[PDB]
């Protein structure tokens, strides 16, 4: 540390280096609930989490109960230990509440005043955050597994919806259009994800074992089908020997991660679909529904956090190296989300907990001359062989 | 020495690994009719960085040193075979048989030029000029097996004998760990134990597979390497 | 003597030939006078990103 | 994209806007319906755009259509307007090779060979709707770059066989010219948009 | 307003206004 | 909002890059130097670097490359800014008007991307086909460069090599080919690609990919005869060109990393290399010309030429000269001699360019108790480390000084009528007069005829009709200049002594108590014109002429003893035209009529050292705009002089002070000298344009320095200074410093060089039981580098190192404070330390050590072991406040002289910075921005009042006042946080609001309260409250100060107008440059006025000032808003310039 501080003060190293090094060290030090609980509002499993992109203060949660909960993550108490309290909820008393489990919540990418929700009740809903009233509602023939709004598109406001139907659907919130379908897939579409680099490029994953990249401006059909063997454009390509149930672009958009029920994670070049041949080993993935997982941002290494049964596995994206297993939950983890500002990970599970994983690099320090106001050696940490 | 090491708290080649594993293969058990097969899993037991292993294997494929074949008994079941063993054994098996000429054509044309695990009918018909009857000759020879209509895996003749012995041996050797006390067994003790009659391919070959497939965890101990069933 | 620093590039024999060590002679006229334009001309080209 | 100055000067501002709209569709790889009321000169807007494509040598990005210009075009129209299209091409952009696939066409060999020639040299094929309906294979076998349906309200019944034959063309650059996008029903509009932008 | 006070594009308030006007009378 | 003014007091000094080419003409040799945001242009000449222009940029200059497209007559300049602004600047010239033409401009930021760890790289193709930029991982950005296109069209190409180290274009390639070093888990590799502009793809490059040394860090592309690339590592240098390979592993390199290179020749035979220690090498490629006539590289040969300042960049110039651009030390101009000197060096230094370097810490001290502070700074690092003492004030360069006690008067004289320059100096003494002849530099006492020595003189000089005059107490004597013979004498009719006299070229007035006499000077005649007796005895006189008057004044100024008045008299009649009662009790000792610019003034000084100044109407004699300044405390003697084109004024006192007008308003610049009781100008052949200045012990003759000009004194330490504080009761500075030592074979450590800590008059080594009894020993390999930390005690007058106390092995000293504690009357140095071990990411141990400096030694008074690094400490209401890792802790000082913990606060990640005001503590965290605590005396505890919840990575903090908190941030931004007055909930009350945002473009290390301008101008007229100085990595010193809402709104609109009217370079928008910017967010600037923009408006043509002020409404303080004139805003901006 003191070396980094000296090098920064003297301009020997760019201020980038201390910042990225310490961010990486913090990710390596994640510990369960060290400073922080999250308030138990849900009665069911936590299907989905989304941290607000503007300030990172607020987290939406959706669950198998159909409830949507909005949490405040900032410690506005003066204590070193605190609870992330629920600001407000769309509970079962609300008229517009979802009838069946809520499978994706996403903030509007450009300000916090609106958010979107989807559910196995075959709806996509648009919510006014200040009032928690729906502004628009879209209905579908089939249960929605996933939806996404483009994180970078200013030009268009399209929601991609993946359903049990074989056709991807696109809803235009500006016009209210929901007629536009993409017709290339053959089974249920389990994950959809817009490129963070390009306004118009949508990745889609399906139980047909295919990941397809689309340019939604075109009348032409899809661009690229990912072939895990690298050899041919559509006739037989598969990304996994199983269902493909999760997508995550890397934070630069240059690669796409995919996870599937073959228990493998695979890294792809997003500009042409080449399998980069990074091998992570067995990544346990039994999930028959979409799996949400996340990369880090702003670290010296790009990490990926992936549900691994009841654990969260951490890998280095490019090296394939398994770094740690975060070992908290009692049932399968369904989502995790990364707070980029402070390198804190939140995780939802079918055990109904939301758990915070927080960098725990060192303890509060005593003064040895104190009587009892020290940083206490609690007797729970003591042996008792007598 | 004084800054970069602070950034975070965190050599055998695939060619060497393949060449070592290839000697564990019991050639006489098959009257040498099979070319020696090493599984991709076993390579990861000697080259623990799976990414480096896979990339070096891909480069050996591009030099044409090795063939990768899908063995179908599991999703990841890839056999690694030296091209010259494969070519010699298949030509020796084809001598005077009715499918022989199509197999000579396949080994003279497709395999020198393609690394693929599978071929589609478009390539087979138009790029290599196979007649539909010649694909039938190749399937009779065992060099292809039907993947789907108009598509075929590259195959090894007689792979069923090996695959039978491997699948039963794998379950046997895994049960030797499962049944031993604590589900623990020291590797030196296992390799010293009289192998089951079910374990026909040999006991070291299987421990390298099991370790590479992550079916057993190695734990290091003062007593040496210890096998465990993984917490899974 | 270094044989290898012989014949360093000479561009004009009199450059630095009156580098006075009496730096007080430079101490006043040391600094360039600040440039602050108010005339302008249009540029011949523009850089755009595809 | 560039239109030759002598051609762009000859166009009205609404025709210039139409050429720009056609270029924005070509960049999106979407079709469009040029629905202007009868008399506004739709054909000039089309020919001026196609001339612009041929003139500016648009190198197609990232894809097998590595033309440097305009590839084979088919125009489908009533037989009563085929020779008007030929005259307009021979006036406004003489370099094109415009050929009628019809008994009023000048070709002497079998009409199968004309389609091969016009595909090979990237000419403009002009056809009737009846030949599209009858020569489905010999037409749709080739990689046409543009399909223009003049009086494209002829494909307004989705169950009609001319409609099904027109939808076999693989190119994304599908254009309809019609004064009436719809006449009776919103279903007619569906059929035209299902040609222009399938799945929209 | 607790939310929408800061931008990270169409502002939420105008997209919401269009959706409401489209769904009300 | 809250309203702040930020201005540069000193321009950044660290050199970020340099290039040499023919930018300004096809024939000139130019050197271009990038200082941060501050491009500048020199030619090379017979006199060395001649300046040409200096330019600013709305950007941190990241890349700067000269190139010449085919069909350009001279080089164009490419600049890339850290905000990714691009421009292809062109120089041009129309006589004396020099205009940098922006030729092309744009921006090349990606919407999303990961900035690379080795920073922005920018390269230009040898044939000027394209620029290549490496901004982000996985991407290489190509800017095509062309001619018939009006537009250059940046595109983008995917790299698979994500961790690219260094890149160059190769010479001699028919397609533009990059060579680069990249890193992968398998190590570092070298690789090549061709670039296709037509396909916008990489094609397979000419060479096989090859492995290289694990620390290979530079690619040098060798020009066409050789081609290829040289890869430089820590241990080897390797040449690559296709199938050809050479490697050398010179042992002389291995001690230090090579960081910069320059080509010293057209064809690559001689590259220079510079290392992190400051050694210069000459990499020396040996060609073999093959029998077919092709040329091949035979060998590589590394050589040692000497030590320079630690080099960021190198450039070779001409005939043997190298510019050494430094960030850590002074930049240098050095030659290479061909014959090794006796020490083994070829390098010889020629010029040194002042770099305030990394300002790691600083303090403001009124060392002379004058009421004008000086900055003392910890500047530089390693062997470049120094203290710098910065003072605002006018200097003088001394050409002669002479032991001449008791001087009572000074005048120049010219004995030869044919010279224009002076040749003689005349001195006055008690009852005596003496004369010094000026035989160039040689000064000799000589006798001049006609003058007299056995009388005291009150004036002498050259006068009309080729004559010399002397006025004594006895008589006025007029001497013919060529004969040197007396031609007239005037004496009072009763032989009463002259008590006051004044003279010009044509007239004399003399006083005899109350009697005045007016004389005209004529050929061979002193002609008495008229006489008068004043009401009161005459104290001082002037008849200096003004305006277009032909060497005769119409006015006399007079000062009187008894009424203490200044008066203006019409010369021929002694008619009283004005009478001004100065008041007080002390007589006017000096009076002086003078012209400043176009404006005429009267100056008068009292015997107590106050001065009054008045605007003088030369036609009516009226005085106007009476104002007073306290210049000094001794009887202050005014003099005119002429310097350059302008008449200026000097006040002889214990505080030498210059008076002149800037934009019609007078300026008072104090001078860097102890005392001058008499001064006059001189212009001899040896002492041209000079001033004589003298005191009661010495006479000094010299040229006065330029105006308001900051002066920097350097005290070299040869070791890195970490912290400074001043102890007034000991008259010394405590300085923390660190030196690097190598582990010796003996297991001790050996110093690389002598340094301030090794050369004190006295020294001590710490000993303690604390860690030695509680830790196992720890060790390093032989030759491994160790930091040794010291407390240095430095004398405030001499800056000699009086004492060096060396801390324990592996002990790092982080924080220093000088204070009294508790009820203890003693003043202590308190040092906070940490124990640093190779195995531990953060220190687990440290101590607070209390020292007393007394009797020349340093005594340890107390030690407190603490379980962490003591990052910061401050004195807090007699207690000691310390931050120990995440913990903020307050210590009482007990009567037993021990530290006792009072209370703790724990809710931090890392409490790097502390400041205090009253009971408030402002805590700057490593990454949780700022936190405001309050100590609560009734409870003995802290309360966490509020914090800023934004994720700002802090570099420094300051408390501006009880409500406004200034913070500086990792991405070169300032922000101001404020406690929210609109808060209703206790949640809202805990949120600090960011009210000010400003992109400074500098990394701020230190804030402190103070000013370099004299405080004694204590008017209430100040438009500007408080003064916080800040110091920077690039050696820029800035000033933050607070405005009123009305002045903020005025200057904000004045900025918006100037931004329409002032031109820039690269046509960067000013609002874009000042926009708050991080990788997370960009926001426009709020709550800050850019003083460097505001002050520029003084610098324009007045047509542009009229375009700026057009339709502006301004309030002068009456509320009578009017259309602002240009002169109103000239006075506003003048008033702002006087704060720094
Ligand atoms: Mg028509």
């Amino acid at each position: 540390m003191l070396g980094f501080l000296s090098a920064r003060q003297t301009g020997l190293e760019d201020p980038l280096r201390l910042r990225r090094a310490e961010s990486t060290r913090r990710v390596l030090g994640l510990e369960l609930n060290k400073d922080r609980d999250v308030e138990r509002i849900h009665g069911g499993g936590i299907n989905t989490l989304d941290i607000e992109p503007v300030e990172g203060r607020y987290m939406l949660s959706g669950g198998s109960d159909g409830v949507i909960v909005l949490y405040d993550l900032e410690n506005s108490s003066r204590q070193s230990y605190y609870t992330c309290k629920a600001v407000c909820s769309i509970g079962r008393d609300h008229p517009d509440v979802h009838r069946y489990s809520v499978e994706t919540v996403q903030w509007y990418p450009h300000d916090t005043g609106m958010f979107t929700s989807s559910s196995f009740d075959k709806t996509l809903k648009v919510w006014d955050t200040n009032t928690l009233q729906t502004a628009d509602v879209f209905n579908f023939e089939e249960t929605v597994y996933s939806h996404h709004m483009s994180p970078v598109s200013t030009k268009h406001c399209l929601v991609a919806v993946g359903t049990r139907g074989p056709k991807v659907q696109l809803c235009d919130l500006k016009s209210g259009s929901c007629s536009h379908i993409l017709q290339g897939h053959r089974q249920e579409i389990l994950a959809v994800s817009w490129s963070p680099r390009y306004d118009y490029i949508l990745a889609t994953a399906s139980a047909d074992s295919r990941v397809k990249l689309w340019d939604v401006r075109r009348a032409s059909g899809c661009l690229i089908t990912l072939d895990q063997h690298n050899g041919a454009v559509e006739s037989a390509n598969t990304a996994h020997n199983g269902k493909v149930n999760g997508l995550c672009f890397t934070s630069d958009g240059l690669h796409l991660l995919t996870v599937g029920t073959d228990n493998r994670m695979r890294l792809w070049n997003s500009s042409n679909g080449e399998n980069t041949l990074v091998n992570y080993g067995k990544v346990c993935n039994n999930s028959k529904k979409g799996l949400k997982f996340t990369v880090s941002c702003g670290c010296s290494s790009e990490f990926v956090f992936v549900p691994y049964g009841s654990t969260i596995a951490v890998y280095t994206v490019y090296s394939g190296e398994q770094i740690t297993m975060l070992k908290g939950h009692y049932k399968t983890v369904d989502c995790c989300v990364f707070q980029s500002n402070f390198q804190e990970l939140y995780s939802g599970s079918r055990d109904c907990n939301i758990l915070a994983w927080v960098p725990s690099l060192y303890e509060p320090v005593p003064d040895d001359d104190e009587t009892t106001t020290k940083s206490q050696l609690n007797p729970a940490f003591e042996d008792a062989w007598s | 020495h004084h800054l970069i090491p602070e950034t975070f708290g965190v050599p055998g080649s695939a060619r060497a690994a393949v060449s070592e594993l290839m000697q564990l293969f019991p050639r006489g058990l098959f009257e040498d009719a099979l070319p020696p097969i090493v599984l991709r899993s076993q390579v990861y037991s000697l080259v623990p960085d799976r990414t480096v292993a896979d990339r070096q294997l891909k480069e050996l494929q591009e030099q044409g040193e090795i063939r990768i074949v899908q063995l179908g008994f599991d999703l990841d079941a890839h056999g690694i075979i030296f091209t010259e063993d494969y070519r010699t054994r298949v030509l020796k098996a084809c001598d005077g048989r009715p499918y022989a000429g199509a197999v000579q054509k396949f080994l003279a044309s497709v395999l020198p030029a393609c690394g693929d695990l599978s071929f589609q009918q478009d390539q087979m018909t138009q790029t290599f000029g196979f007649r539909d009857s010649e694909i039938t000759h190749l399937v009779n020879a065992g060099v292809l097996t039907v993947r789907d209509a108009g598509s075929w895996w590259l195959a090894v003749p007689g792979a069923g004998r090996f695959i039978k012995y491997f699948v039963k041996g794998r379950q046997a050797v895994l049960s030797m760990v499962r049944k031993a006390k604590y589900r623990e067994l020291l590797l030196s003790e296992l390799l010293g134990r009289r192998a089951p009659v079910v374990v026909r391919l040999g006991l070291t070959y299987h421990v390298h597979d099991l370790i590479g497939a992550q079916l057993v965890d190695c734990i290091s101990t003062t007593s040496g390497t210890l096998l465990r069933l993984p917490e899974t | 003597m270094a044989d290898f620093l012989k014949g360093l590039p000479v561009y004009n024999k009199s450059n630095f030939s009156r580098f006075h060590a009496d730096s007080v002679c430079k101490a006043s006229n040391r600094r360039p006078s600040v440039y602050l334009p108010t005339r302008e001309y249009p540029s011949e080209q523009i850089i755009v990103t595809e | 994209f560039k239109v030759p100055g002598f051609l762009f000067k000859k166009l009205f501002k609404y025709q210039q806007t139409g050429v720009r709209w056609l270029w924005e569709l070509h960049c999106q790889q979407a079709g469009g319906i040029l629905g202007d009321e009868m008399g506004l000169g739709k054909t000039i807007q089309i020919i001026a755009f196609l001339a612009g494509l041929s003139y500016s040598k648009i190198r197609t990005r990232g894809s097998n259509y590595r033309f440097e210009g305009l590839g084979p075009t088919v125009i489908v129209c009533p037989t009563t307007v085929m020779h008007q299209w030929v005259k307009e091409f021979h006036t406004w952009w003489p370099p094109f090779r415009v050929a009628i696939l019809h008994e009023t066409g000048s070709y002497t060999h079998k009409k199968e060979k004309l389609i091969r020639d016009v595909a090979h040299c990237h000419g403009i094929l002009i056809t009737s709707y009846s030949y599209i309906r009858l020569m489905q294979d010999d037409i749709s076998r080739y990689d046409w770059h543009y399909v223009i349906l003049d009086e494209g309200h002829k494909i307004r019944n989705p169950n009609a066989a001319v409609t099904l034959a027109c939808k076999q063309f693989r190119t994304p650059h599908r254009i309809i010219l019609s004064g009436s996008p719809m006449q009776n029903n919103l279903r007619e509009l569906w059929s035209l948009f299902d040609f222009i932008f399938p799945g929209k | 307003s607790r939310f929408g006070k800061k931008r990270n594009p169409l502002a939420s308030s105008s997209l919401l206004a269009k959706m409401r006007a489209r769904n009300h009378l | 909002m809250s309203y702040n003014y930020v201005v540069t007091a000193q321009k950044p000094t660290a050199v970020n890059g340099c290039v040499t080419g023919h930018f300004t003409s096809a024939e000139d040799l130019n050197l271009l130097i990038a200082k941060n945001t501050r491009l500048e242009i020199y030619v090379v000449t017979a006199e060395g670097l001649r300046p040409v222009k200096e330019v600013g940029m709305y950007g941190k200059i990241a890349v700067m490359e000269l190139f010449r497209p085919k069909g350009e007559s001279k080089d164009l300049l490419f600049i890339l800014t850290a905000k990714y602004n691009a421009c292809i600047l062109e120089y041009k010239q129309s006589g004396e008007s020099i205009d940098i033409i922006t030729r092309a401009h744009g921006n090349v930021q990606d919407r999303i991307g990961r900035p690379s760890e080795t920073g922005i790289i920018g390269i230009i193709d040898p044939e000027c086909r394209m620029i290549g930029l490496r901004l982000y991982d996985g991407l290489f950005k190509v800017i095509p460069l062309d001619r018939d296109n009006k537009e250059l069209k940046a595109f983008n190409i995917r790299l698979e090599e994500l961790h690219v180290i260094d890149v160059k274009f190769l010479y001699g390639c028919q397609a533009p080919t990059i060579c680069f070093v990249y890193q992968d888990p398998q190590g570092r590799h070298v690789k090549t690609y061709e670039v296709s502009l037509r396909e916008k793809e990489f094609n397979k490059g000419p060479w096989k990919q090859e492995n290289v040394e694990a620390e290979a860090s530079m690619v040098i592309a060798v020009p066409e005869p050789f081609g290829g690339a040289i890869i430089i590592g820590q241990e080897s240098i390797t040449y690559h060109n296709g199938d050809k390979y050479l490697a050398i592993a010179p042992p002389i390199i291995k001690q230090s990393t090579i960081v910069c290179h320059n080509r010293v020749d057209p064809n690559g035979s001689r590259y220079l290399l510079g290392d992190m220690e400051g050694r210069l090498f000459m990499l020396l490629l040996e060609k073999e010309e093959q029998m077919d006539g092709t040329v091949t590289l035979k060998d590589l040969r590394v050589e040692l030429l000497g030590e320079t300042s630690i080099a960021e960049c190198l450039t070779y110039l001409d005939n043997g000269v190298v510019f050494v651009g430094s960030r850590l030390g002074d930049s240098q101009l050095v030659k290479l001699n061909v014959d090794s000197n006796e020490q083994g060096s070829y390098v010889v230094a020629m010029e040194t360019f002042t770099n305030l370097g990394p300002i790691v810490d600083m303090c403001v001290v009124d060392l002379e108790r004058q009421g004008q502070g000086q900055l003392v700074t910890c500047s530089g690092a390693f062997k470049e480390g120094s203290l710098r003492i910065i003072r605002n004030g006018i200097g003088i360069h001394e050409h002669a000084s002479i032991d001449l006690p008791g001087i009572k008067g000074l005048w120049p004289l010219r004995s030869d009528p044919n010279r224009e320059t002076d040749d003689t100096l005349v001195l006055s003494f008690v009852g005596q007069t003496r004369v010094l002849m000026l035989n160039g530099e040689e000064v000799e006492e000589t006798e001049l005829m006609g003058f007299v020595d056995d009388q005291q003189t009150f004036f002498c000089g050259n006068v009309a009709h080729q004559q010399l005059i002397q006025i004594t107490s006895a008589s006025v004597r007029l001497v013919s200049q060529e004969p040197k013979a007396l031609v007239s004498e005037w004496k009072e009719p009763q032989a009463k002594n002259i008590s006051v006299a004044s003279c010009n070229s044509s007239q004399v007035v003399v006083a005899v108590g109350r009697a005045l006499y007016y004389l005209q000077i004529h050929p061979q005649e002193l002609r008495q014109i008229s006489h008068t007796e004043m009401e009161h005895e005459v104290a001082c006189l002037d008849i200096t002429p003004l305006g277009d008057s032909n060497g005769l004044s119409p006015l006399c100024a007079i000062g009187l003893w008894t009424d203490i008045s200044a008066r203006i008299l019409k010369l021929p009649s002694f008619e009283l035209l004005h009478k001004e009662m100065l008041g007080g009790e002390i007589i006017p000792r000096s009076i002086l009529m003078t012209t400043f610019e176009s404006s005429h003034y009267l100056l008068c000084a009292l015997g107590d050292g106050a001065l009054f100044y008045f605007g003088l109407n030369i036609e009516t004699g009226l005085l106007s705009d009476r104002k007073k300044v306290t210049l000094g405390t001794q009887p202050t003697v005014l003099r005119t002089f002429r310097s350059l084109s302008t008449t200026n004024v000097f006040a002889c006192s214990d505080r030498p002070t210059v008076i002149y007008s800037s934009n019609h308003k007078l300026v008072f610049s104090n001078v860097n000298l102890k005392e001058v009781n008499y001064m006059c100008p001189l212009n001899s052949d040896g002492y041209p344009d000079s001033l004589a200045l003298a005191n009661n012990s010495t006479l000094t003759i010299g040229t006065i320095d330029e105006i308001q000009k900051l002066h920097i004194r350097t005290v070299p330490l040869y070791e890195s200074p970490r912290k400074i504080c001043y102890q007034e009761v000991s008259q010394c500075f405590g300085v923390l410093s660190s030196r690097i030592e190598v582990q010796d074979t003996s297991g001790g450590t050996t110093a690389l060089r002598p340094s301030a800590s090794t050369q004190a008059l006295s020294s001590s080594v710490s000993s303690s039981k604390l860690f030695s009894s509680s830790t196992a020993p720890h060790e390093t390999s032989f030759g491994e580098e160790v930091e040794v930390h010291n407390l240095l005690i430095i004398d405030q007058h001499t800056f000699e190192v009086l004492h060096a106390h060396q801390f324990l092995q592996n002990e790092y000293a982080l924080s220093l404070v000088s204070c009294k504690l508790g009820k203890d009357p003693n003043t202590y140095f308190i040092v906070g330390t940490a124990m640093v071990y190779p195995e531990e990411a953060e220190p687990k141990q440290g101590r607070i050590v209390v020292f007393q400096y007394s009797d020349g030694k340093l005594q340890t008074v107390a030690e407190k072991e603490v379980k962490g690094a003591v990052y910061s400490m401050v004195e807090f209401n007699g207690k000691l406040l310390a931050s120990i890792n995440s913990t903020v802790r307050l210590y009482e000082w007990t009567t037993e002289k021990e530290l006792r913990t009072e209370c703790n606060h724990y809710n931090n990640i890392m409490a790097l910075y502390l400041k205090t005001k009253g009971d408030f503590i402002l805590v700057g965290d490593l990454m949780r921005s700022v936190l405001l605590l309050a100590y609560k005396p009734m409870e003995g505890n802290f309360e966490e009042i509020a914090r800023d919840f934004n994720p700002n990575w802090m570099s420094a903090v300051e408390i501006l006042d009880d409500d406004n908190f200034l913070g500086a941030e990792n991405a070169f931004n300032l922000f101001v946080c404020q406690k929210d007055s609109a808060a209703t909930t206790d949640e809202e009350r805990q949120h600090l609001q960011e009210v000010g945002l400003f992109h400074l473009g500098e990394f701020v290390n230190v804030f402190c309260h103070g000013s370099l301008v004299m405080q004694n101008l204590g008017e209430t007229s100040t438009p500007t409250q408080g003064s916080v100085l800040f110091g920077t990595v690039n050696g820029m010193i800035g000033l933050v100060t607070s405005l009123s809402e009305s002045w903020y709104n005025l200057l904000l609109d004045m900025q918006n107008r100037l931004n329409k009217v002032i031109k820039s370079v690269g046509k960067i928008e000013h609002s874009f440059w000042r926009s708050f910017h991080t990788e997370r967010k960009t926001e426009p600037a709020t709550g800050f006025i850019d003083g460097d923009l505001i002050e520029s408006f003084l610098d324009i043509s007045r047509p542009k000032m009229q375009e700026v002020v057009a339709n502006l409404q301004y309030d002068d303080g009456s509320g009578m808003k009017r259309e602002a004139t240009a002169d109103d805003l000239i006075k506003v901006v003048e008033e702002l310039t006087r704060i720094h």
